[PDB]
């Protein structure tokens, strides 16, 4: 039972580490995506301002 | 013959061919597993067979053998165990077996013996419930691999019969299995007379603990039950092989019919195109 | 060191060599040793015991027979059970017998084959214009 | 209809036997000396059908919704007239004799009745999900009915027997009391919104409808209306 | 990756009449039928949801190799719809790694092979189907 | 002795599991930073491209 | 090609999809206004097929031998276009997909492919005898293709088991390395003369090479190549 518990605990610790890794990577991805969307929106607004300047 | 109804016929016959092909595959697989079951059952029957040989080599006393091993002289009443596949499509086996039941029920009825019948299967249960020979015993819903427990419900009664005197013999009509393509029907005697060549038994001697009489009286019903079980398993294997052969023949016939219908459909298609272009050219001109 | 075979009308249970057989003969329990004299006995509902190198396996037998040659032992028992396993139920032997067997081994077979026959019969009615 | 559509009002137009329109054109062409096309049909088949089926559309002001009737010669959907009609169809409703003779007042067959709107992008994910949940227990058309015929359900099915119960309940529930028939059968007409229909069928498929017997869904507008009946 | 997909789909099509009799069949035939059913359910796709080349390659690599065998057939589609999402969020680097060497003659190069294997194992360990 | 060394090996395995968890989390943090930087740089370059095409 | 034929040379003319030539003739006839014949075919179908494929003859000076791909409309070998093509054909080669899926590149289906010249009075009695026996064992193998999948090779009787074993070996031996495929496969092409082919296949059938497995017959030349390889 101690060998079985060692295997189970190793697998559980690795799985929890991978879950934390996935969570933090997902948070970074969503933050980067929202900041990218903000930058794109600002660029589009500046382009519309340039069009109004041309008009 | 309108180039579209022929297409429906082709589709229907192709569906028939596909269903028949699937049934043929599964019948082949179930025949293989039934053959495996028969092979697994062989050692028990063989062992009890030389046990019969040895014990019958002894206790030859007619009074001692008055129990089951006895041969009723009058033979006034007889019984037939018929094992018939439960579902059809089997081919000619269901009929070949129910016919030999007749040849027997007659040749016997002709001996003045009152022939009765215990049937394993719904196909048999009916041929006789119709003929009027309500099966003295009917075992239906028989699976590819039944257990000896099943045949017991009927074999107990047939045996209690050869003991109640109600019968003077028990034959089983079952479907043998000679080749993966052949499945001749066959009859076997169920009276446990035994007594093979003294050479077969080798006269092996034992110290029968409960007694020779008790061992014989408790072993003969088990021997006939084992014979019935072996016959039922061989019948199941022959049923599956016959169904496989019948579905192979039906698939070949369906493929030939598909080819003929394809030729007819193509002729109708060419005729339809010719008629259409002819009437279009006539309308143009 | 005697060639024991627990055979059954369905299948063979054991075919190994065994030290001791604590057979439940009808008159009374009988032990068997590698050179036992020829014998033929009727069993009663009980728990036959197989002694194999000091290990006792309690095969319950609800009935059956036994032939004891000097060199081999054959048990033509009606039913042989191993309650010692206990988990046999949870084990596929019974657990699968409940689902992997009968449920799909038979019920599913019957359903599929009957459905195939039904589709065949319906389409053979539908083709009754050729 | 287009006069009223110009006012912004919604119009429902029933062109009964639109196929007889096509046939008419064929004759008009044959007597006009036009060169025949395909099986005697007019060369201007697609354009003639378009000039009629394109005025049936939803503009900003109003919409002319059309529910036509199509008669296929013999049973040939390959024929040019049914094919041209189907090229301009958005939905098919298959009324059946079997459903009608079972006292199911709306004889619309749950199967063989398609619509290109039935995708999650337009109706909604829940509407599509339930509409696929139903017509799936009937995808087999209760194919169990064939098995019941030669097995008697094998006495009972391991779980199929439930599916049969749900299928019968929903088939009964498809029926609805109509207001126009209110003075014939003496039963008030029930108007059921699409949201009510989707919610009712979804909740019935979850199993809330496993407590009421059949014939309690026989002519009732919503699942809630079935419940009121069970409580009373 | 798609060669084994095509071969297994052809084998399933040869046995397509046998799906409803899969129980009463050979073990290899049942395995082929089950794999074909899984692949056919994998090919099923919703509308307006095109999958990029790296996502298709990842899913087909997971399918051709014995990784969807434990997943039941009705959930195979769902499995895909989850797995790619996992690769879209948990492991964005493996998708780029697949897309970068998609033109390599020996595409399952050890680096991408280990990356994809690890991603599939990590997804299967966390999820239950 | 087998039980003693099994307990010792279980302790060593759980320590290795914690070490691997730390390594995995550190690698995930590095990947998250790299991916955020790449996404932000791509967004900035795209914004510049939109401004140039607007001009 | 007739210029080279007139110089005494022997020419091979490869016409891809002669049915497309037939279709072009039909379209030209329809455009010209000529009355249609049978299934949308030109009235001058036989005459047009005779203007072609009649200059493809073996004259005194030279010979033009033509291989013509033929597309069969639907699957009709009785359709007027393939019928008129067949009326002018001396040999048919039927490439088949399954024979090519296994890497037998010369994927000629021996049972389907026939030829008029395969008669004793032209190719010789020995050539005719071996060719028929080659087809006979292959035809027996095709009949047993079902049975082998039915029960396994075990049920097959002996001799029949030999014919299946021999038939697989001979159909593998139908493979042959090609000089034009030398650079792709890295295997030199082998030109096997007709007499050498007849001797090799007769010596394969009579019993020689039976001990040799199915391999060593794959992509080889004469029987001499199959043995030399087995020794090495």
């Amino acid at each position: 039972e101690q060998l079985a518990n060692a295997r189970r605990d190793y697998e559980a610790e690795i799985a929890r580490a991978r879950q934390e890794a996935a969570k933090i990577v997902a948070q970074a991805q969503e933050r980067a995506k929202q900041q990218e969307a903000e930058i794109i929106a600002q660029a589009r607004r500046e382009a519309e301002r340039l069009k109004e300047e041309a008009r | 013959p309108s180039s579209r109804e022929i297409k429906r016929r082709i589709r229907s016959v192709k569906n028939v061919a596909q269903i028949t092909r699937a049934m043929e595959m599964v019948s082949a697989s179930k025949m293989r597993r039934a053959q495996r079951n028969v092979l697994a059952t062989r050692p028990y029957a063989d062992r009890m067979r030389e046990v019969m040989a040895n014990l019958t080599a002894r206790v030859v006393g007619a009074a001692r053998r008055g129990t089951l091993l006895e041969k009723r002289e009058t033979v006034k009443s007889v019984a037939l165990l018929v094992v018939t596949p439960d579902r059809g499509l089997c081919g000619s086996l269901v009929a070949n077996v129910l016919r030999r039941a007749g040849r027997f029920i007659t040749e016997q009825r002709a001996m003045g013996r009152t022939v009765d019948v215990y049937t394993f299967g719904r196909k048999g249960r009916d041929f006789f419930l119709r003929t009027g020979f309500a099966p003295a015993g009917e075992a239906t819903r028989l699976g590819d691999a039944p257990k000896l427990e099943a045949i017991l419900g009927v074999a107990i009664s047939a045996i209690n019969g050869f003991q109640s005197g109600k019968y003077d013999e028990l034959y089983i009509i079952y479907s043998e299995f000679i080749n993966t393509l052949v499945q001749r029907p066959a009859i076997k005697q169920l009276l446990p007379v035994e007594s093979p060549d003294i050479s077969t038994t080798t006269n092996v001697d034992y110290t029968y603990e409960p007694g020779e009489e008790e061992v014989l009286n408790s072993i003969l019903p088990r021997y006939v039950e084992t014979q019935i079980y072996q016959a039922v398993l061989e019948s199941i294997a022959s049923e599956h092989s016959a169904r496989m052969v019948a579905m192979r023949n039906a698939t070949n016939n369906a493929k030939d019919l598909v080819r003929d219908l394809t030729l007819s459909f193509n002729k109708a298609r060419q005729a339809a195109i010719t008629k259409e272009v002819s009437e279009i050219a006539s309308g143009a001109a | 060191p005697i060639h024991l075979e627990i055979v059954t009308a369905e299948r063979v249970i054991l075919s190994d060599d065994v030290d001791m057989i604590s057979a439940p003969t009808k008159d009374g329990r009988v032990g068997i040793l590698p050179r036992h004299a020829p014998l033929m006995t009727i069993l009663e509902p009980g728990e036959l015991d197989i002694i194999k190198n000091g290990e006792r396996t309690p095969f319950a037998v609800s009935g059956g027979f036994m032939e004891v040659l000097p060199h081999r032992v054959t048990i033509l028992a009606d039913t042989v059970e191993r309650a010692d396993e206990i988990d046999e139920a949870r084990a596929e032997q019974a657990r699968a017998e409940a689902e992997a067997r009968r449920r799909e081994a038979q019920s599913e077979r019957d359903m599929a084959l009957a459905e195939a026959k039904l589709r065949k019969e319906m389409v053979r009615l539908r083709v009754a214009q050729l | 209809a287009e006069y009223f559509r110009d006012e912004g009002r919604d119009i429902l137009l029933f062109i009964d036997n639109i196929f007889r329109f096509v046939q008419a054109g064929s004759e008009v062409s044959s007597l006009l000396g036009r060169m025949p096309s395909q099986v005697g049909y007019q060369p201007t088949l697609g354009t003639e059908m378009g000039e009629l089926q394109e005025r049936i559309t939803s503009t900003k002001r109003g919409s002319i919704t059309s529910m036509q009737a199509v008669y296929v010669p013999a049973d040939d959907y390959t024929d040019p007239a049914p094919a041209t009609v189907f090229s301009h169809l958005d939905a098919t409703i298959s009324l059946e004799r079997s459903i009608a003779e079972r006292a199911i007042f709306p004889a619309v067959d749950p199967l063989a009745s398609t619509s290109r709107i039935l995708d999650p992008n337009i109706v909604g994910e829940e509407h599509y999900r339930v509409a696929q949940e139903v017509k799936r227990v009937l995808q087999r058309y209760k194919d169990l009915k064939d098995i019941i015929a030669i097995l008697g359900m094998e006495e009972l099915s391991d779980e199929d027997k439930l599916t049969v119960q749900r299928a019968r309940k929903i088939e009964l529930f498809f029926s609805q009391p109509f207001t126009v028939a209110q003075q014939f059968t003496g039963r008030p007409g029930k108007y059921v919104p699409v949201k009510k229909t989707v919610e009712s069928f979804a909740r019935l498929l979850n199993g809330e409808g496993d407590h009421i017997p059949e014939s309690f869904f026989y002519m009732q507008g919503d699942f809630d209306d079935v419940l009121a009946a069970y409580e009373a | 990756v798609a060669g084994k997909l095509k071969g297994e789909l052809a084998q399933f099509r040869d046995l397509a009449a046998f799906a409803q009799f899969a129980s009463d069949l050979d073990a290899t035939t049942k395995a082929q039928i089950e794999r074909g059913q899984r692949l056919q359910e994998l090919l099923k796709q919703p509308q307006y949801q095109p999958l990029p080349v790296e996502d298709q390659v990842a899913v087909l690599y997971a399918a051709t190799n014995n990784y969807l065998d434990d997943v039941p057939v009705p959930l195979i589609t769902k499995w895909r719809d989850d797995f790619l999402a996992f690769l879209r969020t948990a492991h964005p680097e493996v998708r780029k790694l697949i897309y970068d060497n998609r033109l390599d003659r020996k595409f399952p190069t050890p680096e991408v092979k280990e990356a994809l294997e690890a991603a599939i194992k990590e997804f299967k360990a966390t999820s239950n189907y």
